[PDB]
């Protein structure tokens, strides 16, 4: 774990919540593109956001994001009960031998 | 695009185990592949990569020297050979298809994974 | 500016490159290769073959 | 350089269809080929490529795993086999001869195409 | 719709009309060569320009073009009635799996 | 290495003419051959090549589809079959023996040429 | 013409005359080996220089040459009356389908 | 497939001995065959191969020029004539029917062999 | 003997034991298919495994093979007392004027 | 990770000596390597480097032109060839695996070295 | 020597001792990262500290350090008899052709 | 393996001479052969190779077209027919058995040759 | 470090002359190079620099467009092509190895030089 | 002479002497294996070393080879009076029409 | 040094015109360039600058957003693209080579210029 994410976020349906991802000069401020994945309780992670702002056609516009300095973020608007999930950020760390690095993941709880 | 893992199960530590991922729906031979894993209660960890033509291979520092990644393009299959499994290697292993965007890469498709348990 | 080669650079392989096949290369046959017979090969044809009548 | 196309027509969705681009006037076997398509009111889309000796294929992402590209060099013919045609795949399909300049490729000769309609 | 082109341009015979094509660092400023095709209403596109500035012997010197940064362009001088056509640019986007990408396409209307 | 040209002459346009180059002094079958031509008053134009075993050949764009080249290894003879000759094809045609150094090819031995004239 | 050669050079017997050949990134600066041929008025273009600097044993040492960047050259020292000839340079253009490309040839006139 | 083997026994060194592998259960003439041997206390050594029609005959370097292999197709029997036997050549000699998989071959049926002692 | 095999392996009935066979780029990594034979103690080396993984109908389904690079393998699961035998791998060698080559041979002892 | 060295011993000055470092536990081809030396009673002196693919070599000024560094990726082996050894070259030589942090690099794994003595 | 280290340092078990490493504008104050190695009396050196503050998982937290200006320092707390060793600093001097430069080393003696 | 050579002697320039290398101890028909020569006082020069089945014949540039290499598989004999002998062709000619290792070939056995003198 | 100038001599003005330096004792490909000259009776004039990979070149204003600097790393050779030599270009030319200290550079291993005379 | 060899090498018996061979990027550095042959003064040459380093059984274990870039080598330890011979290196030159190329050959004189 | 402008002419207001400056006698890629203009009856007006590597561009306030400056190092050419020409843009345009002294810069070499008329 080299990217920092809060362990948990929450909010009532209809609310806007954000999930942060913070790195250093080795992996975000570095100029490396940030990616996000969504994992539901009994499945494999799904690409949510790629290229910092882009997303596959299977993702509703509820999700969007940004990158600035060493900060990155996933914004969720129109929060639904169905958005309960773990969200993970991903990047490349120039100080390590592996192609991908991750944050620890954030669990989003929707306060129904 | 379907990626399907198998070969999971449970072994005593010190034993070997071989995993594989069969694929369908795309040209296997044109893409690189990744393995990632998730221990119960934990987040995601990158394990290994193999290029499309087998010309390289990279491993996470924690597994290099124990794990081997390989592929057989004629069978559309990705393999992971794990030797000397440790208790610490218990996790669900997943295959994923390599993708690349600009300054960094990403995975796009995931399989379902399979659980490898190391215990006694 | 220092015109010399730079030591103090990362000498290791870089695990951060597109690992996929590249669909952007000349797909045509290459008319630029030695068209001659190539006298550099094993002239002793016996290391492996199927010996059956219907091989 | 002639590029002659045939094989369009109309099918219910879910059915297969095979297109064929016959060529003459040049050495077929020395060149790679492309397929492109144009929906009836749209611009141009790239569909697929096959390398001069059949050793390498690429597909547009939108059709990968659904369309197959192939060649019979002895007949100077390029084929495109589409399975599970969708309504959305209605278009005029065209073959073209691959050409390459420096950093990117291009087509030089184009056929006239044939119309594939998928409907009900 | 990878490369940006205006949907329509026009001018009277004898006039000069130009058609733009704009990309980004992935497909024009990238260093990838730009190509142009001309399509007449009842046929397949014909190569007009290749290698950014070169053209087939079947193209009169009425057509020429250029490239700079992420911009590319087709110029038509001495516009004739027969030049009414669609014009398309083509390049290669390093972020995509396909060999060719096209712009939206521009229709040139000659105000005869 | 002796290369001998034969077969020039005046051809009404549209008609065919067949040229050949007889060779001796070397193993014809171990080398690829080239044809070039020189129109009177002009420089040299590469025309075509046959690989030593006949597996591949290439033609200049200006003649592809009209000219055919072949070789009979048992007769140590190189042939050029020109169909639909145009006035523009008037030139002295020469055979040459293929050679290669590192990155590009070259000819070393040449025949003395024969003249093909195409005229009303 | 693909490679650029002057149409004519000259010098008196005993003088040194050089013949240039200039290409581009497609055929000289491209790393392709440059070859030179000598054509006498009533014969075939006999190989003079190969591999940029080497020559057949049938060539007197009065001929030499070089290649640098996109430039190449043939030098004739101790020019003789017998050196009047058409000299050609040959290479391979990576953008073209032909095996060989030539310059237009240079005529060397010896000023007897 | 069945193999019957005989011809072993004690032969003085320098003298020859012939071995015979009679076969049944298959057409003898449709398959090639192999001989291997195993000196007591040792692993397996390949000795010779013969092409179904006797056209190709290859030998281990240790016996090339010493042994002759032949297929008497008319007797459905494989023979090995061993000349100049050394005491070092004591081994059980075995026959097998040639089989072939893909990039390599194998035997797919074994006889029981016979013991050749080179001594006294 | 050109392929490396342990001289002996063992295990109690019910256990899993394996026989290794490691070669070089000339005979295992060569692209050749590795075969295995089971030399029961008083007979001929019966084919056990073929095509790296397959086996004759005369072989129990507790025996299977495997291959990766220069490393070939034979596994016996559910080991029986009757599996005591000398196991050999077999391949071809691209630098050999002969044909078949064998490994050292491994004796499997079943620890009743 | 293991780095195993061999090749020390004693030579008279003027003679050459070759050292090598065998490695395992990691992918040799993905890492660059270093050599350092330690004369008895002295600290450490950097001697040489060689990128992973052999594309770049750098030497300490004190040895450039006298020492050569090379590697064979297929044998996982690093070599150092010293010519014209001087008395001053007596030292324990060590191989190490290249690692890099940010603005400078470092070695992480080290072998145990071998002693090279140069003396009358 | 490029980097300056004192030849000796000492202290009683349980005490804190520090080892300095002083460079200049070419190698520490230059922005280059400083590394430290530990050599035990009869073996190869071990990476102790890297990246100025980080350390391998094989190093107990007794060792830590930092860099300021042109002076780097290794702090050893809770000094034990087993910490008696030679310590070296390492950096890169931009004026020299070598990848690494070292100080002369410091010998730490524990006053048992 | 033994190679026995004869046929040397003094021949007037312009005239021909035939060399013959008789072989035994191995299957001649399974191996290619080489001829090399050494003029007295000179180093070694490769002359020619013949492919085990006669499908390829390669010659040194200095002798191609004057020398013919052949092999009679039924007589275990290698021949070299030299026509138009020049004084410069005086040398001891040797046959050798072709062998091949990896990226290049080699000889693994030489006969003693015979001296061919071209004079008077 | 061995740096050797060659190719000097005397020419009439307007002529070209190419100078070069051969070198050994160090890795040529890792260093940039300089040329300087000294006219008889005069001090030193800097003439040109070339970067280690050939990517950059700079010239003294007094020679730009008349002189060209280049190098061939595979031959350990530095070249200077002088065109349209003027009388003022008479000087001894030297090759030097680039070195760099902090805010400025310097050379540190020069050759002996060679004399170029330009005169009618 | 294709490959470069010194004309002579020598040493007293009991000493170690080496025979070098240097080619180019077309024959040794080209990846072609180097072979060595020994020609005793009055007979045919015999294979001494193959595959750059190996010896053909009968050859005494005194002889070994080596390869590096365009360099190749034969080391003779335990030099005997009986080692007087001409030593030759053999490789394959990709620019030539033959199968084998030889170096000039080096004469080894044993000073005893 | 020779700087040569091209592309003037007469253009109706609103239309574009493209100017260029070809250069020789110096290394184009090592210098920045300037464009200035002189209305036909006025003094000099600075128009634009381009940084030798193309990284920076600055424009006079009077033309910013209307004019674009660019370079092509492979053609030794400087370009100026003028869009939406206004009547007030009539002037002779000149290229010049950037030079710099201490606290300010200057142009040293000048071209001849070309006339652009914007009218009717």
């Amino acid at each position: 774990s080299v990217l920092t994410q809060p362990p948990s976020v929450s909010g009532a349906p209809g609310q806007t919540v954000t999930i942060s991802c913070t790195g250093g000069s080795s992996n975000i401020g570095a100029g490396y593109d940030v990616h996000w994945y969504q994992q539901l309780p009994g499945t494999a992670p799904k690409l949510l956001i790629y290229g910092n702002i882009n997303r596959p056609s299977g993702v509703p516009d509820r999700f969007s994001g940004s990158k600035s300095g060493t900060s990155a973020s996933l914004a969720i608007t129109g929060l639904q009960a169905e958005d309960e999930a773990d969200y993970y950020c991903q990047s490349y760390d120039r100080r390590l031998s592996g192609s991908w690095v991750f944050g620890g993941g954030t669990k989003l709880t929707v306060l129904g | 695009v379907q990626l399907v893992e198998s070969g999971g199960g449970v072994v005593p530590p010190g034993r070997s185990l071989r995993l594989s991922c069969a694929t369908s729906g795309f040209t296997f031979s044109n893409y690189g592949m990744h393995w990632v894993r998730q221990a119960p209660g934990k987040g995601l960890e990158w394990v290994a990569i193999i290029w499309y033509d087998g010309s390289r291979n990279f491993y996470a520092a924690s597994v290099e020297g124990r794990f081997t990644i390989s592929r057989d393009n004629s069978k559309n299959t990705l393999y992971l050979q794990m030797n000397s499994l440790r208790v610490e290697d218990t996790a669900v292993y997943y295959c994923a298809r390599a993708a690349y965007y600009d300054t960094s890469g990403y995975g796009d498709y995931w399989g379902q994974g399979t659980l490898v348990t190391v215990s006694s | 500016a220092n015109p010399n080669a730079n030591p103090n650079a990362n000498p290791n392989a870089n695990p951060n490159a597109n690992p996929n096949a590249n669909p952007n290369a000349n797909p045509n046959a290459n008319p630029n290769a030695n068209p001659n017979a190539n006298p550099n090969a094993n002239p002793n044809a016996n290391p492996n073959a199927n010996p059956n009548a219907n091989p």
